[PDB]
């Protein structure tokens, strides 16, 4: 039994790799490619800004 | 399961706290990458031989820094690395996570968890990297490391600290040897005395992922995968992960041998871990030496050997015990590599294919199997106590001197050949059965007295079992005076005799 | 414990080298062997024989 | 979509270096496309040489590359089809059917670089394959889950060995087989095809149990190097998708290292010990860990090294020796006396030569008859010098029974019978097992050590003896 | 960080009915409330010999046989067939 | 300390043969075209550099004791076979004699000196050291005729002498002080006096009868009696 | 060696035999053949189906004519026949 459980961890994380796909999919078709770029422009900003 | 979710809320954070602080400008960019190897311009401040990450996700490691491009060379596959890939150095020197809690895991070149057992708890980080003690911390091996079969352990005895290579050819029992010797600890690991508990760590460098399976599963069903440690470097993996997992094992050991403990690591291979670092120099763009391998062959065994070392007591009175390999090619023991090793490690054990299918079952070569510690790194009890135990190799090299071949001179002349023919059948151990030295004493005190009459060479197999099975009963008295006490006295002596002719007897 | 018994028992043994000929005394002599034999085996091997619920549960 | 294109700068025998633009590096190991009169080229990326030029090596002959020529990358690495269409289809390395019966209608086609299957494995080692050859079931047993090597120089035997393993099991087994053929003879291919195609092992209108791989030393080196590759794709496609016990079959696994020293001879390496490829070693683990019982399904492999100038040290044979459950080494030796086939019984040795797997009687048997055998090859000097009359008595009775043993040791194959002369004999483990623990007991000293040539069980042995003892004589 | 907080509620909703609701499972069709908890928790149990090992049968010890009460033809046998072998000591 | 102080020296150097394979390790990344046996092209050069300037000067004298690992065992290899050279001493010890139970292993034959002269060590020393090298030669001209034939083959002047050269290898084993871990015999000081008469008495035939094994692992010819006595009386 | 894994069949020819004076030399027992066996002439098949055994016997045969004996009927037969052969 223990060894069984282990394996349905095992498991568990395979079928959550498994939904990684369909996560990345979900942020493929959405149109991120704009608040994403103004995110990193300032997070870019502020790590100048200490140097 | 709340654990992946904040394993990764955690790991995500630290992304977004090192993108937050950053400011990587000198990181370099791919000029070409080779078969697991990379050239990368940049990189103005790496230092040598510091970890890197690619952007790929390959972690790297820069042996030649030449002058504007430096060499990494990758602990992956080259499938995801690309021309114009960003490199970013991790700032440290490629080290291995260490501590008590690497016991019971099986781990990679680099300590990652391989085994699928959850994460490594590790006390601390050490590099890959680490000098040797020097002259004074280190201290004269006394402490025997309890190997459990006769013939290594009365002919060539292993001590904390010292370095045995075991030098032979192809399947002649080389990982077999290791294998007792990893299970006898079990004796000592379970009980509560850390200063005979001895801790293992496998080395597996150019083995196959099935062989490393197997050696779990045999550590696993014999008690022992709790205190031994297991680096794998699969043959598939990255020649630079094979020819950097012996080092991050040795690290591992010199842990456990820094903080008072005894480490026992076994450098199986280490041929294939030898020809993994000739591919690392014949790609590096490095001129080799001698038949293609690189010039730092012997430096590099050296290098790794000399870690394992018996400490003194200022320095916590720590060992860490070498077990390394040679896989011989058709039993050429005058080779580069061979010679080389046995030039390093305190003493070599031989083993041949002639006396594998000759009946000797370990394959010890009492000839070219020589321990550089006889009297120490021993039990009291085998050493000398009754004279003969002591001079015992010089007797076996006597019987191969006068063997079969040697003209019968006279009865005495017989009487040695009888002795030699029975030691040589007493020798005999079978697989997975590590012979305690309470247990080993009286067979080979056996071997002196009452061997010459024993029944036809082949019953020797049962007169050893019933021979254990006689000194088991009523008799356990004596065999816990020997393994307590460690010395023999003249009236255990005596009783020893007594029970020697008792049995043979009948 | 045990100890007196066998040590007599093979004193008779070695008192037998004049009553050679006999067919089962040996022959329980190593059934008492192995009966023992099986004992110790047993006991050696037998781990706690109850589930740790404390924490192997 | 936006095809990438490149130029060919260099021709370097099987080696073709292809320029692309910014930002459109194929990774190592892709395959390039070439539109060559004859059909298409397929180029597999070996190394990136900077300045967005990478080094490739071919699948197919290089003449007629003209410098410059357009390159057509396929965005990923070669894809061979995979499933039960390819049962019973003969393919190249490139992934095409080159059996002449159409396109294979399979839905997928799986890269053939893939990575190990990491610590998924199984210590199952511990179930004897009964192949029928005596010698192998006694002295090295096989693994129905392990890896089998079956040695061997030029000549030898190793060939007609492999086709009796094949013939013996692959028959009456449980799953599918895949056979490779890597740089071997394309007679030999059509033949054991033909062989397989009589016995009904593959049928054309049927099951076809049974899926083939080709493209022998005929074919340049890059080919000769993933045929090996793409005959491991279908074994593990079958092996892990569909959950079958796979029965492996390489002709030459040593060809792929002969292969990966010829492109690195042109690949600007400096060469290793004799000469072979710095990365032998990475290469060939790469290669031989793809063979793996992995949690589902499981691969027998079967393998056969061909050892260079019959040198058994040789840096490619002395690798595959560590990747290898059980090895079975012939010996042009033994070949030169006539016991066929030519295995070294004390040199094959195998991991289930234990006693807790093998039985403890079957492990006795085997470790007389391997003492009766270093027994006289080490006697074997000084019979030539002296003689027999020097020996002791046990020592002359020891050297007889090991000749009758080394005797004993050939066995018939049916796929030799043009050979031998005689029908092949299949003995069951049992069976040999029980006859040479006969012999050991010298229960058959007075028969004649030819007795004991070209037989099958002890049976056999008693009526080839009597057969001799009256009509003959 | 826009980076970082979409990604985590993705990452978190896509197994919310995995796990935490009890939704099924969306990202992928099979379903899962009745194969792991239902149709794998007799997977141990189906490796293993169900109904043989996981019930732990009990076979209470065979009662050790002896001489079955023989005082009188076991002893005078034996004391015979010593005789017999006394007289060849 | 031999030129400033004016002091005798013993410079012991142990395994010199690690300069020069460090000198090789080097040349190969040095942009160096190694020599044979892989070594690097300046190897004598740089040695015997080194060497020299170990030497007996007018202002001192240094008594230096040089270890030399030989790669393979084999003698011939570029390092140990040009150091050979620069070395008045000689002392080889062959894997093939230690072997065989002499643990001292110093091979009889190719250990030569050149203060082996009637001039320096004397007649009578240079006489037994002669007489020993032959009897060992033909006892080594000897191991094939015997291993493969049988030593009954062999003339009865030609089993005296190989007997006696049996003898005598036994006899060159001799108990180090530092040795006691291996031997677990006390170590002995034989004398050089005390060697020669002992080997002159050897090779005079005087102790014929006894045992080889008296002569295993022993000292002086003393010794050698003890040895053989202690045997008989535990024989009976 | 390469070259005979790539042939289907050797014919190997001893530098003895043909000093000693067998002109055609040719090994008879190295000398083997894959494809063609199945290729020879019927009626060759039919008369030369036993010459292999007959010229193993001798190879055989011929390392035991050291000691010049009786060496049974059997053995002088296959000599006799053998040399003629
Ligand atoms: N007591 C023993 N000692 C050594 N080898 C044994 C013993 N019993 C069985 N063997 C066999 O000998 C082989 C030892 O080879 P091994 O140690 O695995 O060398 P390698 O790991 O280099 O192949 C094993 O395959 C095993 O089957
Ligand atoms: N079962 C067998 N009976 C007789 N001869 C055999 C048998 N198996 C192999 N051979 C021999 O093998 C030799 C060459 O075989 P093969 O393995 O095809 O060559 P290579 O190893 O060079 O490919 C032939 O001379 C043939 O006699
Ligand atoms: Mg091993
Ligand atoms: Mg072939």
């Amino acid at each position: 039994w223990v060894r069984y459980e282990a394996s349905l961890r095992q498991l568990e994380q395979r079928q959550l790799a498994k939904s990684v796909i369909s996560r990345v999919q979900s942020e493929l078709g959405n149109p991120k490619f704009q608040e994403k770029v103004l995110q990193q422009s300032i997070s870019e900003i502020e790590q100048l800004l200490s140097k | 399961k709340a654990q992946p979710t904040e394993v990764s809320s955690i790991l995500e954070e630290r992304i977004k706290g090192v993108s937050d602080e950053a400011n990587l400008n000198e990181t370099g960019r791919v000029l070409a990458v080779g078969d697991g190897i990379a050239r990368v311009f940049g990189l103005n401040n790496i230092q040598a031989e510091e970890l890197v990450e690619f952007s790929s996700g390959v972690k790297g490691m820069a042996l030649n820094l030449e002058p504007g491009q430096v060499g990494i060379v990758l602990f992956g596959s080259d499938r995801l690395v690309k021309e114009g890939e960003l490199v970013k150095r991790t700032g440290n020197i490629v080290d291995v996570p260490v501590g008590p809690g690497l016991l019971g895991r099986v781990v990679d070149a680099l300590g990652n968890p391989i085994d699928g057992k959850g994460p490594i708890d590790a006390a601390g980080r050490s590099r890959a990297q680490v000098k040797a003690p020097g002259i004074l911390p280190r201290r004269s091996v006394h402490e025997p490391v309890q190997t459990g079969l006769k013939a290594v352990d009365a002919l060539v005895p292993i001590g904390r600290g010292q370095r045995e290579l075991i030098i032979g050819d192809r399947q002649t029992g080389k990982t077999a040897v290791a294998l007792d010797t990893i299970l006898n600890q079990k004796r000592w690991n379970n009980g509560s005395d850390e200063s005979k508990k001895l801790y293992c760590v496998y080395v597996a460098v150019g083995q196959k992922r099935s062989t490393v399976a197997q050696l779990v599963q045999t550590l696993e069903q014999h008690d022992a995968m709790k205190y031994s440690i297991i680096v794998a470097a699969t043959a598939s993996e990255a020649a630079p992960l094979q020819y950097l997992a012996p080092f991050t094992a040795a690290s591992i050991g010199e842990w456990f041998r820094d903080n008072g403990k005894h480490a026992l690591i076994v450098y199986d291979d280490l041929s294939k871990q030898a020809v993994a670092y000739r591919q690392l120099s014949l790609l590096l763009r490095r001129p080799p030496g001698r038949e293609a391998y690189p010039g730092d062959v012997f430096y590099l065994h050296s290098r790794l050997l000399e870690r394992a070392a018996k400490l003194s007591e200022k320095e916590g009175s720590g060992s860490l015990t070498a077990l390394p390999v040679i896989e011989t090619q058709g039993g050429d023991v005058s080779a580069y590599i061979p010679t080389n090793v046995i030039s390093i490690t305190d003493g070599q054990i031989f083993l041949e294919a002639e006396l594998f299918y000759k009946g000797i079952r370990p394959a010890i070569n009492v000839g070219l199997s020589v321990s550089r510690v006889g009297s120490a790194a021993q039990v009291k009890a085998l050493k000398q106590v009754a004279g003969s135990l002591k001079l015992f190799l010089a007797q076996y090299r006597e019987v191969a001197a006068f063997a079969q071949f040697g003209s019968d001179l006279d009865a005495s002349t017989k009487q040695t050949l009888v002795r030699g023919e029975r030691l040589t059948q007493l020798l005999k151990q079978n697989q997975y059965s590590p012979l305690a030295t309470e247990e080993q004493v009286p067979l080979i005190y056996a071997g002196v007295n009452g061997h010459l009459d024993g029944i036809e060479l082949s019953r020797i197999g049962e007169f050893e079992s019933s021979f254990l099975s006689y000194l088991k009963s009523n008799h356990n008295e004596l065999l816990t005076e020997i393994r307590e006490k460690g010395e023999l006295s003249k009236e255990l002596l005596a009783s020893l005799k007594s029970a020697t002719e008792s049995f043979v007897a009948t | 414990a045990k100890s007196a018994a066998n040590k007599l028992d093979w004193a008779k043994v070695i008192s037998s080298l004049r009553i050679t000929g006999s067919t089962a005394t040996q022959l329980s002599s190593f059934k008492k062997r192995n009966d023992e034999a099986r004992r110790q085996l047993l006991e050696l091997q037998s781990q706690p024989t109850e589930v740790d619920f404390s924490h192997y549960r | 979509s936006t095809p990438i294109t490149g130029k060919v700068t260099a021709v370097i025998g099987a080696i073709v270096d292809v320029h692309f633009e910014q930002s459109e590096l194929p990774a190592i190991l892709n395959a390039l496309e070439i539109k060559t009169p004859q059909g298409k080229l397929v180029l597999e990326v070996a190394q990136h040489l900077g300045e967005n030029t990478v080094r490739t090596i071919a699948m197919d002959g290089t003449e007629g590359l003209v410098r410059g020529e357009k390159v057509l990358d396929t965005g990923g690495p070669i894809s061979v089809p995979v499933g039960r269409e390819t049962l019973g289809r003969i393919i190249n390395v490139i992934g095409e059917p080159i059996d002449e019966r159409g396109p294979i209608k399979s839905k997928l086609r799986k890269p053939i670089h893939a990575d190990p299957p990491s610590f998924a494995e199984q210590s199952t080692s511990a179930e004897i394959l009964e192949t029928g050859i005596k010698v192998v079931d006694l002295l090295a047993p096989y693994a129905r889950g392990g890896k089998i090597g079956l040695f061997g120089g030029a000549g030898v035997g190793k060939t007609v060995f492999i086709q009796e393993l094949i013939n013996n099991i692959a028959k009456a087994h449980g799953g599918f087989s895949v056979f490779t053929g890597v740089g071997e003879r394309t007679r030999e291919g059509n033949d054991l095809y033909r062989e397989m195609k009589e016995t009904g092992v593959i049928n054309l209108e049927g099951e076809s149990k049974v899926a083939l791989v080709f493209g022998q030393m005929n074919e340049p080196p890059g080919a000769r190097a993933r045929v090996a590759l793409t005959g491991l794709t279908i074994a593990e496609y079958f092996r892990d998708e569909e959950g079958q016990d796979v029965l492996l079959f390489i002709d030459n696994i040593f060809r792929f290292t002969q292969a990966g020293s010829e492109v690195s001879a042109l690949l600007g390496r400096i060469p290793s010990a004799v000469g072979y490829q710095p990365t032998l070693a990475t290469d060939m683990g790469l290669l031989q860990e793809r063979i793996t019982t992995t949690k589902k399904g499981s691969v027998t492999s079967v393998q056969a090294v061909y050892v260079p100038a019959d040198d058994l040290t040789d840096p490619a044979p002395a690798t595959t020796f560590a990747h290898l459950d059980a090895t079975t080494v012939l010996s042009r030796g033994i070949s030169e006396l006539g016991i066929y086939p030519a295995v070294d019984p004390l040199d094959s040795k195998s991991r289930l030569l234990d006693a807790a797997v093998v039985g403890q009687e079957h492990y006795d048997v085997a470790s007389k008859v391997q003492e009766t055998l270093q027994t006289y090859k080490s006697l074997q000097d000084i019979i030539a010098i002296l003689g027999m009359d020097e020996l002791s008595e046990q020592d002359k009775l020891t050297v007889e029974r090991a000749r009758k043993i080394q005797r004993f040791l050939s066995q018939p194959f049916a796929v030799a019978e043009v050979f031998t002369g005689i029908p092949g004999k299949l003995v069951r483990l049992k069976d040999t097992v029980a006859s040479f623990k006969a012999v050991l007991e010298g229960k058959y000293d007075n028969i004649p050590e030819h007795a004991f040539y070209m037989v099958g069980g002890i049976e056999d042995v008693v009526a080839k003896a009597e057969k001799l003892a009256a009509e003959a004589n | 960080q826009d980076l970082y907080l979409r990604e985590l509620k993705d990452t978190k909703l896509a197994p919310s009915t995995l796990q935490d609701a009890e939704g099924n499972v969306k990202p992928w069709n099979p379903p899962q409330k009745p194969n792991l908890p239902e149709l794998e928790l007799q997977g141990p149990e189906a490796l293993k010999a169900y109904t043989e090992q996981n019930v732990e049968t009990a076979h209470v010890a065979k009662e050790s046989e002896e001489g079955e009460s023989e005082p009188i033809e076991e002893d005078w046998l034996v004391l015979d067939d010593a005789e017999e072998t006394k007289e060849s000591h």
